């Protein structure tokens, strides 16, 4: 541990611009840095892919706040066959008058892009009918993916770190991923489609505040 | 710097020698060949890495090998 | 209040420069302790 | 490398040369440098422009102008030559220098005075950049063919090898055919883009038919002054316009050129794998094949081997030459002859 | 050094290596002496890096917000905002 | 045994007229090399840097850059022409390190009194797998 | 007239008459950067009012608000973001390359080999005067060109 | 509907060469043969001549003829 | 039409599936270098010795690969991409006619449908395709800044770095700056990845405006 890089004396050494290159390509090849043990190794890894998740969770925020901030969903929830969706709106100093003029679609006040995901469709799908419910979904996705960043600083810390041969009980990971991860959420999702999606597709409301008392079905 | 290696499949036959352009390498009297004499690496501090040592030696496989390493002001040849 | 007019300077033109700032002076790093 | 000695044959000026390369080159690389920015950087600023609708802010001759008017001076000198300083000659040399004139023949024309504006000032200094380049490579591969900082015996490895290794960094590309190499593919740029140049110039202010009246039609209707000051500009005016004559001739008897137009962009594209990959994998591969005629009793006793990595990058050149050259020969053949 | 056609020394081998400063000149100040009075006394707080770095950088940070947020619509288009009815898109997309 | 010679620091040098190609500022922070000849009379020889120079009869002292072009240099210099030589490396501080040839006598010839260094007793299909050596820092071809 | 440099010709370099003709050495022996028996604060001083005297034009004359009433104010302005950029920058560098309380590394040496006192300039607290000397001397030298072109209205040529 | 396929068709390339690649690095870094021997994955090594050329047929055989047949076409 | 597409497909596959095969099994040694597992899985080469050694890394299977799966997944979009386009217009025979020959696909799927495309901007205005015009050519050019470092390889460069440390170090009012990390060109390796991440950018966002504009010019 010299200078940058801390994790390569090899590389620290250098006293060429490959230094700095060769840092940066190098970084996340955990096995071959100094000093590294079989431990550390799934550790770290660990509190990478919380690291992936939290940046998963912070994009689908981003899309939902823009969306229901500069979008048209409402207006196009009423015409889906003849009005083109929004994606977010356009803020450029280095524009002309013409560029302001053509940009300008949807029925927007100003100039915007055109969202080509497809993500109207499926949201509309699944029972979002307002601004108000994309802003609630941003702001829960925005709470996951701090909540997994605090888990990964959590199982950092010397009191809650992973022991070697955790990592390597094949037969329970299997039985909890097959079982939890993948059936369960089945169920979950199946429950979110009965309870919400299907009414919402035949004129029936379905929120937070009213669900315990409407029945999915008549019979129960 | 490099790492350079002499197996005792050498037949002194000292090309290597010859050929190395910064002088890392040299002859030693020794007792399993016939020419009784096998090739030594002392000064791989010098080493740049080119290989023609490599190049010129008639056993197979190799019997003087380089393996290139971290990189310094000698071993990538800069005069600035 | 324009927000966009305030928020893509920030980050399309300092942001940008503190982080680069950092990054350099972080490189150059004699010793790191 | 072969014939230089100063033991028995010594020259002043070739050994003042020898020591000042440093010097030289490093001039020539920073004019490549300074002539690449305000030549490309100019169509790029265009480009940028048009698109985002200001075309006020444009380097053009309705906007930013850049005449240029040492060409034109040198040109109304000439056009007004007979008289003064040549008082034996009737007309100029030439009808493109000026002294509004033309003269048809058949019904089309077959000269008359060219004029010069901000795209041909643009296009010249392009032609600049490609040949300096051209000639630092070319140059850098005849003043080091001997040794350098890096290699300080080259000439005792001499004219055409492949490498002296991969220690020093790695050294790829050293040696003076590798220089010669390299400068095939800018000769190749620059030819190219003269070439271009002179096709669309000639099509839009020059060629043409003329009426009774007196009335001259272009054959792309002098679309040059404005169009091609962007690189949209000669990717859709020029390019996307002309190649149609080609390809719609099949069935008649330009099919031919449209045949050979698609096998020239097959044989470029074939040059390819030979010149990013190396020769080490193809010889594995050829370690397998050789396995299976063992199998059978058919192994040949002169041992197939894959080709010298010299050799490797002599194919290639040669292949992408052919195919892009022939490519052009096609399109430039099939549209004069249909449309003129 | 520079004698008897000799340039190696063990002793002064910093002119053997030629470290000189070929243009580098030891003359006065050519100053005034008022001028370099009033110059060396409203230059005084920016002398020091790590508070100029800060300094520099919020300030300029600020000022550039501020100047985007109070521009004036005659001389932004994208401040000034579209003026034109908008133009149908095709299969009569809005 | 063998008594390596003194750099005397007074020696001449070649008729050069300069050039581009020689010394930069390492040689005053880092490190440079010195070569040393005698010749039997003046005559010209091919620099390794570029271009032409005329060496002395007598001694002869030259200054370069790098390891590679001393021993360039010398290699030019005993086949073209029958001359021994030798070469140093000096420090900043002005300390010399003499290190060809070394003991003497050439590499190539075989010496009593040498050394053997990175030497592997066996042949090099027996080399370990990786796996053998992860975790631990050492190297398969390492003995 | 070309010769080696200080007679040595193995020093990477051979004299020219650009590099060593008197009135060359002259004119850089004259030059604020060069003056290494000045404090640094007046040094950087001047560069940064020539230099702030100087980038008043481009924006002035060629940016996207060059046909409008206020283009002498949108010139100006670029001209003094320009120099806070480049302050920033000359205070990254003084930063990166000096430690404080470490040594002058400048050359100790002339052309006739005679020792100097090494230059205040390239230590972590010349650096800082200098650069706080430019910084302030390029605002005052935009803002002198600004009221030289736009205020009085002098009779230039092309403005 | 386009940019969907499109997408999703790329992403799977990238990820079908990752996949070779990091097997690849398991017979360098992992692989150890006196814990093998004779196992399924040890004669993929030892038959390996065999392999490579019927891989290497099955290329020439596709390309020799389709192209064949387009230019014939052509 | 759709027999001889599939079977360029599946030349396609087979071709990829040799070259990274081949890298894999070939890892830890051949014939020509039979101690290759000492060197790792990514190194330059071995040397011109023994009839030269260019790419015979695993490493360097992987880079050859790479352009033969852009070309497969290339062939598997076009094909798409215009059997639905003459889907959409109502003109089946179109692609049933021209598709048996290949001027048939140059002629009818690319110079065809880029006409709405390259008049973005032109002399006349623009409209709100401009940007994915610009888009267009901005991937031609990074698709060919690739080949720059394809093509030309690393002693060239070392050379010419060179004379530029010399004549910084030679001109005056710049010499009182210096550089802390020594300039030197590009590793070898380095290099091929540089090249072809340029080619592989330059590939995705030039088709990405080809289809995009196509088919909103059409459809919206
Ligand atoms: C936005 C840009 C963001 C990034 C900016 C910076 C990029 C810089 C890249 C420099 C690469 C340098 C290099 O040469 O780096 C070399 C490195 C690794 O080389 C290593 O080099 C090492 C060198 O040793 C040094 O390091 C060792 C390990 O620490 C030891 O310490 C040793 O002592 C020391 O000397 C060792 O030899 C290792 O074994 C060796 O692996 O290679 C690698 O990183 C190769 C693996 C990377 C992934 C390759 C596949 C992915 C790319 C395919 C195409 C993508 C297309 C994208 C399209 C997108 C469309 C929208
Ligand atoms: C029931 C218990 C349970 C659950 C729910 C989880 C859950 C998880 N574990 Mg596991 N784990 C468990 C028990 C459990 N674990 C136990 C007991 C052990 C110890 C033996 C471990 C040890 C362990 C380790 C060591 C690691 C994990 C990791 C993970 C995560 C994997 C990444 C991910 O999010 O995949 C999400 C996957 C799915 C949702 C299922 C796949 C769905 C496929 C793609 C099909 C989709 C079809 C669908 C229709 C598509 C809809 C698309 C939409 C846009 C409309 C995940 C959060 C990894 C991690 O990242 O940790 C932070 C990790 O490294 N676990
Ligand atoms: C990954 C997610 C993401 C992405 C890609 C974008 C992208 C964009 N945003 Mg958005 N934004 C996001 C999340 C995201 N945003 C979130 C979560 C918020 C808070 C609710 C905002 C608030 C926001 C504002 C107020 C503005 C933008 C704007 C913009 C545009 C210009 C960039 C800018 O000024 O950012 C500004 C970024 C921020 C103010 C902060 C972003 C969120 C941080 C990183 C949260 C970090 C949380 C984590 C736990 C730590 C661009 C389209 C501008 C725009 O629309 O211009 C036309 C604009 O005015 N964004
Ligand atoms: C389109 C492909 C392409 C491009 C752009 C280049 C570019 C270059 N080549 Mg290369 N080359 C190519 C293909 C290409 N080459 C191929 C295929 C080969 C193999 C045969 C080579 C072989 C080769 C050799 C052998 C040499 C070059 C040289 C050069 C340089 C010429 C000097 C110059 O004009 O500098 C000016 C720079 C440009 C014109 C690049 C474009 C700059 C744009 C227009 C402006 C950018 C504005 C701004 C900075 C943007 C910042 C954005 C921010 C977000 C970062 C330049 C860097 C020569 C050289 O080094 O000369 C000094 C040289 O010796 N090339
Ligand atoms: C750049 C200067 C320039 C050039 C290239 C020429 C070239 C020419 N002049 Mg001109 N001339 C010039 C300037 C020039 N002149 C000037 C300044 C004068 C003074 C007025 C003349 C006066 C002059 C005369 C009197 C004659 C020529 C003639 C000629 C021709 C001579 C051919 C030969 O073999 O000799 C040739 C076309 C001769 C001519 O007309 O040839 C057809 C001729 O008789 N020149
Ligand atoms: C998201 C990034 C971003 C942003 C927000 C801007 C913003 C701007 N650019 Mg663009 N630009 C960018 C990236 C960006 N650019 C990039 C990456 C490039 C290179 C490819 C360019 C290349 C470029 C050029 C070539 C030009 C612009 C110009 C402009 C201005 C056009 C609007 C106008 O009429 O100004 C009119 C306003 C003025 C003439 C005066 C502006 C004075 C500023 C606001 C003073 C700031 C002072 C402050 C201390 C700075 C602190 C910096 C730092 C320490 C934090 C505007 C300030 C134009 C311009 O005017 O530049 C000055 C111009 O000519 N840009
Ligand atoms: C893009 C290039 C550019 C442009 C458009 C301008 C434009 C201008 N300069 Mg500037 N200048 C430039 C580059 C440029 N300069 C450079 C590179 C230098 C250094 C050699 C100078 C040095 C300079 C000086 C010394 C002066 C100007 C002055 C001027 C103004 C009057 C010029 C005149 O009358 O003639 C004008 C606004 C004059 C001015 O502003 O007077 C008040 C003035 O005195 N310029
Ligand atoms: C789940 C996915 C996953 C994971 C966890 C890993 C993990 C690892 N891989 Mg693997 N890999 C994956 C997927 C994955 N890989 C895929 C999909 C591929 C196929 C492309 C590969 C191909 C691959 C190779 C070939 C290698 C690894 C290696 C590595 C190691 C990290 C190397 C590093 O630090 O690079 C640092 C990262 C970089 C230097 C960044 C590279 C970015 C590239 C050049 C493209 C960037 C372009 C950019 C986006 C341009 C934007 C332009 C803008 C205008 C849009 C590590 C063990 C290395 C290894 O283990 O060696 C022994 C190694 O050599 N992987
Ligand atoms: C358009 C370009 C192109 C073409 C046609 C080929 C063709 C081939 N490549 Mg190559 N390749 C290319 C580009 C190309 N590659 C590129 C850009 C790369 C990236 C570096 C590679 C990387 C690469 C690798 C790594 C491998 C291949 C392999 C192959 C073979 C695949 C099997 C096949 O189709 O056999 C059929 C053969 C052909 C279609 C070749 C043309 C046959 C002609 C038309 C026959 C008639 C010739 C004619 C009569 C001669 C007249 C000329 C003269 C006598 C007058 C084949 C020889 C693989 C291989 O070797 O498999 C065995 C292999 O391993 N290629
Ligand atoms: C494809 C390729 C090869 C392999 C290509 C080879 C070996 C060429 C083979 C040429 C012909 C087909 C060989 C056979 C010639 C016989 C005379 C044919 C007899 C039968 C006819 C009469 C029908 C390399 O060896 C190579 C080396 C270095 C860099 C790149 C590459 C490279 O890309
Ligand atoms: S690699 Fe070159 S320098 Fe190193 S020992 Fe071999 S021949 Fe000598
Ligand atoms: S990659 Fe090829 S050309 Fe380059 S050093 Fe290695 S063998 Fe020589």
């Amino acid at each position: 541990e010299l200078r940058f890089p801390r994790f390569s004396q090899g590389l620290a050494q250098d006293p060429t611009t490959r230094r700095i290159w060769f840092g940066i390509a190098t970084a996340h090849d955990f096995e071959s840095h100094d000093d590294i043990t079989e431990e550390r190794l799934y550790q770290n890894i660990f509190a990478s892919h919380f690291g992936q998740l939290a940046i998963i969770f912070l994009w689908t925020s981003g899309n939902l706040f823009h969306v229901a901030w500069q979008g048209n969903f409402e207006s196009w929830i009423q015409d889906p066959l003849h009005v083109r969706p929004i994606a977010h709106a356009i803020w450029d100093p280095h524009f002309g008058q013409p560029a302001v003029e053509a940009f300008t679609r949807g029925g927007a006040a100003g100039p915007v892009n055109i969202a080509y995901s497809g993500v109207y469709q499926w949201w509309y799908t699944i029972g979002l009918r307002t601004n108000e419910d994309l802003y609630t979904g941003a702001l829960f996705l925005l709470f996951l993916s701090t909540l997994s960043l605090v888990a990964g600083w959590l199982h950092l810390q010397p009191k809650w770190k992973p022991s070697l041969s955790w990592f390597k009980n094949a037969e329970s990971r299997l039985n909890h991923h097959l079982s939890g991860l993948f059936g369960v959420s089945s169920l979950a999702w199946t429950g979110h489609l009965v309870h919400v999606a299907i009414p919402a597709s035949r004129g029936e409301y379905v929120r937070w505040n009213n669900f315990l008392d409407v029945l999915p079905y008549p019979q129960g | 710097s490099h790492s350079v290696k002499i197996y005792d499949t050498c037949i002194g036959c000292t090309q290597c020698v010859r050929a190395c352009p910064t002088d890392v390498l040299e002859m030693i009297p020794w007792d399993g060949c016939k020419a009784k004499q096998i090739a030594s690496a002392p000064r791989t501090e010098d080493c740049v890495g080119c290989k023609r040592c490599e190049s010129a030696c008639p056993t197979d496989f190799l019997s003087v090998r380089v393996y290139l390493g971290p990189e310094t002001t000698r071993s990538m040849a800069l005069s600035y | 209040l324009n927000l966009p007019s305030i928020f893509v300077p920030l980050v399309g033109l300092v942001f940008p420069a503190i982080a680069m700032t950092s990054l350099f002076l972080y490189v150059q790093k004699n010793k790191i302790v | 490398v072969r014939d230089y000695d100063p033991t028995t044959r010594y020259n002043d000026l070739l050994d003042r040369v020898l020591r000042h390369r440093d010097a030289i080159i490093s001039h020539l690389n920073w004019v490549c440098i300074f002539l690449g920015f305000h030549s490309f950087g100019l169509y790029i600023h265009n480009d940028t422009m048009s698109a985002l609708g200001r075309p006020q802010d444009m380097f053009s001759d309705t906007a930013i102008q850049l005449q240029p008017i040492f060409a034109q001076w040198v040109q109304n000198i000439h056009a007004t030559a007979p008289g003064v300083t040549a008082p034996g000659a009737t007309t100029s040399t030439s009808l493109t220098w000026g002294g509004g004139e033309l003269v048809a023949v058949g019904g089309k024309v077959a000269l008359l005075p060219i004029p010069l504006g901000t795209a041909d000032f643009l296009v010249h200094h392009i032609h600049a950049f490609t040949i300096h380049v051209t000639v630092l490579i070319l140059l850098k591969g005849v003043l080091f063919a001997r040794s350098s900082r890096l290699i300080p015996d080259k000439a005792n490895l001499g004219f055409r090898f492949p490498c002296d290794g991969p220690g020093r960094g790695g050294t790829c590309q050293v040696s003076a055919w590798d220089h010669v190499f390299l400068g095939l593919f800018w000769m190749y740029n620059a030819i190219s883009v003269v070439i271009f140049h002179f096709s669309w110039k000639m099509q839009s202010d020059v060629w043409g038919t003329i009426s009774d009246q007196g009335m001259v039609t272009h054959i792309t209707g002098g679309n040059f002054a404005q169009s091609s000051i962007t690189i949209n500009g000669w990717l859709r005016d020029f390019l996307w316009a002309q190649a149609s004559q080609v390809i719609q001739s099949y069935g008649s008897s330009l099919s031919a050129y449209g045949l050979f137009f698609l096998g020239a962009h097959f044989v470029w594209a074939f040059s390819l794998m030979f010149l990013f990959s190396g020769r080490g994998y193809w010889q594995e591969l050829i370690e397998s094949i050789v396995w299976a005629h063992n199998k059978l009793k058919v192994a040949p006793a002169t041992q197939p081997r894959a080709l010298s990595i010299i050799q490797g990058r002599a194919v290639g050149v040669t292949h992408y030459l052919l195919g892009g050259i022939a490519t052009t020969w096609a399109f430039f053949l099939a549209r004069i002859i249909a449309v003129g | 050094y520079g004698e008897k056609s000799v340039y190696f020394d063990l002793e002064d081998i910093g002119n053997t290596t030629g470290q000189w400063d070929l243009y580098g000149s030891d003359a006065p100040s050519p100053y005034n002496g008022l001028q370099s009075k009033f110059f060396n006394t409203f230059a005084a707080p920016f002398t020091k890096r790590g508070l100029l770095l800060k300094f520099l950088l919020l300030g300029g940070g600020s000022l550039l917000a501020y100047v985007s947020a109070s521009a004036s619509p005659d001389l932004l288009p994208i401040k000034k905002g579209p003026q034109l009815p908008p133009t149908p898109g095709p299969r009569g997309k809005i | 045994g063998f008594v390596p010679p003194q750099l005397d620091p007074s020696t001449p040098s070649p008729i050069f007229g300069g050039s581009t190609g020689g010394l930069l500022r390492k040689a005053q922070v880092e490190e440079f090399y010195v070569i040393t000849w005698t010749s039997p009379k003046e005559q010209v020889f091919e620099m390794p840097t570029g271009g032409a120079a005329i060496m002395r009869e007598g001694p002869n002292l030259l200054k370069l850059a790098r390891k590679e072009q001393c021993l360039a240099l010398g290699n030019r210099l005993r086949s073209k022409y029958k001359i021994a030589y030798q070469f140093y490396r000096v420090f900043p501080n002005g300390e010399v390190q003499y290190l060809h040839p070394k003991d003497g006598v050439y590499p190539e010839k075989v010496n009593a009194g040498r050394q053997g260094v990175g030497q592997n007793f066996r042949s090099i299909g027996k080399n370990v797998s990786p796996i053998e050596v992860k975790f631990t820092g050492k190297n398969t071809f390492d003995v | 007239v070309v010769q080696p440099i200080n007679g040595d010709p193995f020093i990477g370099s051979l004299e020219t008459p650009v590099t060593s003709s008197p009135l060359v050495a002259w004119y850089l022996s004259n030059l604020p950067a060069y003056r290494t028996a000045v404090s640094p604060l007046l040094r950087g001083i001047e560069v940064g009012l020539a230099h702030g005297y100087l980038l008043v034009g481009p924006f002035a004359l060629t940016g996207p608000l060059r046909n409008t009433p206020v283009h002498g104010q949108a010139g100006a302005l670029g001209a003094i973001g320009l120099v806070t950029i480049l302050s920033v920058v000359l205070t990254m560098y003084g930063v990166a390359s000096f430690e404080d309380g470490a040594p002058s590394t400048a050359p100790s040496l002339t052309l006739t080999g005679r020792k100097k006192e090494a230059d205040k300039l390239q230590t972590a607290e010349g650096w800082a005067q200098f650069t706080g000397g430019f910084f302030f001397g390029g605002v005052s030298g935009a803002i002198w060109a600004y009221f030289l072109l736009y205020v009085l209205d002098l009779p230039y040529f092309f403005k | 509907q386009a940019a969907l396929y499109t997408h999703h068709q790329y992403i799977a390339g990238f990820i079908m060469t990752g996949a070779f690649a990091h097997g690849a690095i398991f017979f360098i870094r992992d692989y150890n043969p006196e814990q093998n021997e004779d196992n399924v994955l040890a004669r993929m090594l030892d038959h390996k001549e065999a392999i490579i050329s019927h891989l290497s047929w099955a290329s020439l055989f596709l390309g020799f003829h389709t192209l064949g047949l387009y230019v014939h076409n052509d | 039409g759709d027999f001889l597409v599939h079977h360029a497909i599946a030349l396609g596959l087979h071709t990829t599936t040799l070259i990274l095969v081949k890298g894999a099994l070939d890892a830890r040694g051949s014939k020509l270098m039979p101690d290759k597992k000492d060197f790792g899985y990514s190194f330059p080469c071995d040397g011109p010795g023994r009839g030269g050694t260019c790419d015979i890394s695993a490493w360097d299977a992987f880079y050859l690969a790479v352009f033969w799966m852009l070309n497969t997944i290339g062939w598997v979009t076009f094909y798409w991409h215009w059997k639905h386009i003459t889907l959409w217009q109502g003109n089946v025979s179109q692609f049933n006619e021209s598709s048996t020959y290949l001027m048939g696909w140059l002629r009818d799927y690319l110079w065809l449908n880029s006409s709405q495309l390259i008049n973005g901007y032109n002399p006349f205005g623009m409209n709100s395709l401009s940007v994915w015009a610009w888009m267009f050519l901005f991937g031609h050019l990074v698709w060919a800044t690739g080949f720059m470092f394809l093509i030309s390889w690393r002693g060239y460069w070392q050379e010419l770095i060179e004379t530029l440390a010399w004549a910084h170090e030679r001109t005056p009012l710049a010499n009182l700056i210096r550089w802390r990390d020594k300039p030197v060109a590009l590793s070898i390796v380095q290099a091929r990845l540089v090249g072809l991440a340029h080619f592989s950018v330059g590939y995705i966002f030039t088709y990405a405006a080809f289809l995009i504009a196509s088919t909103s010019g059409k459809f919206g």
